[PDB]
Order: C-alpha cells, then sequence, then structure tokens
C-alpha cells in the first residue's frame, strides 16, 4: 500500500540516488533494491551512515531516530563497491 | 510487507501522510499543485487523461494542523503551521493527489518492490 510515513533518503557513492521508502523499511530491502539497479549482488555493496557500515535489519525509522533527529530531509547515506 | 521504493536522479516530490477523513485510515499525498508545475501539465489536462489518480480537498487549515504533528517534518519543512489560521468567515483549501506507483512513474521516478522478509 505505501501508507505509513516515507522518509526521504539521499544516496552517496563512497569509493537515482534519491530514493523513498516507508519508514518501516530496512537497511537490507534498501541494499536489494540498490543492488537491483546496479546489476550486482547482495555481497558486493554496502550501505553505511558516515563512513560506518550499517546493520541489515535496522529501520529507516530506526537511523533516522538515532542519527537524524530533527535533521532536514533527505537522510544522508552512502553505499559502496 | 511488499515495501515500494521511489528512485530518482533529481529531488523527489515531498509527500504529506494525511488522514483526510475520520472514515479513512491515513495515507501520502502530493500537494497537487506540486504535483501539475512538475509535469507541466494543467488540471483539467491531467484529471482527463488520468482519471484513475485520486485528488481530493482539505481545508488549509486543517492540513497545516496534521502537517505539524508529523515528526520527520522540520519547522522549517512544514507548508504552514499551527499559528496559520485562515481569516474568518473564509474557506481556504488545498488540492491533494494520492501517493500512488503510477503518478511516481508518470512524474519521472523508477519505483521498485521489495518483500524479502524483515
Amino acid at each position: 500500500q505505501g501508507t505509513r510515513e516515507q522518509l526521504n533518503l539521499c544516496l552517496e557513492r563512497l569509493s537515482n540516488k534519491y530514493v523513498r521508502c516507508s519508514v518501516r523499511a530496512e537497511v537490507r530491502h534498501l541494499r536489494r533494491v540498490l543492488c537491483h539497479r546496479l546489476m550486482l549482488n547482495p555481497q558486493h555493496v554496502q550501505l553505511l551512515f558516515d563512513n560506518e557500515v550499517l546493520p541489515d535489519h535496522m529501520t529507516m525509522k530506526q537511523i533516522w531516530l538515532s542519527r537524524w533527529f530533527g535533521k532536514p530531509s533527505p537522510l544522508l547515506l552512502q553505499y559502496s563497491v | 510487507d511488499d515495501f515500494m521504493f521511489e528512485l530518482s536522479d533529481k529531488p523527489l516530490l515531498p509527500c504529506y501522510n494525511l488522514q483526510v477523513s475520520v472514515s479513512r485510515g491515513p495515507c501520502n499525498w502530493f500537494l497537487f499543485s506540486d504535483v501539475l508545475k512538475r509535469l507541466k501539465l494543467s488540471s483539467r489536462i491531467f484529471q482527463a487523461r488520468f482519471p484513475h489518480f485520486e485528488i481530493t480537498t482539505m481545508p488549509k487549515a486543517e492540513f497545516y494542523r496534521q502537517v505539524a504533528s508529523s515528526q520527520l517534518l522540520t519547522p522549517a519543512e512544514r507548508p504552514g503551521g499551527l499559528d496559520d489560521r485562515s481569516p474568518p468567515g473564509s474557506s481556504e483549501t488545498v488540492e491533494l493527489v494520492r501517493y500512488e506507483p503510477d503518478l511516481l512513474r508518470l512524474l519521472g521516478s523508477e519505483v521498485e518492490f521489495q518483500s524479502c522478509n524483515s
């Protein structure tokens, strides 16, 4: 349905980046989406915040609460390889 | 469940989580004017060609009230606040269009679904 609050993200490449999804979506979901667009295997791309790898089961809401509380949209994340 | 991701090379239109009547649960909406501006199409054209998209209206003051209750939106991002009442004897409103995948595509976004377990 896509009816809960949606978070806006901006994915920057760490050596189509504006993404929106549910606060309930997890890192692993976003990574799988990214891999599909990048035509890669899931093991090959990492999702990070401030250059530190994010846990697969963490929700976007959890990232927002713990890293981005009260900060302006979009939530800034990195992806690598 | 089946999480939908909107993706684009450019910044996305902001969407608002609203309950537009007591008889239905909340969901997401764009301001209709934001959508028309982005598409550079008029309301008449839009509603004639894409009749399945849901257009609804809401009191501007009620729109502000519900938007102000969002935890994710900062005060600067909110279109209006609790101090922005409409003048007496008026009915200022906003037009909203429901957030849904076919509209995201029309707006130029890529849409991707992910349903692997959470």
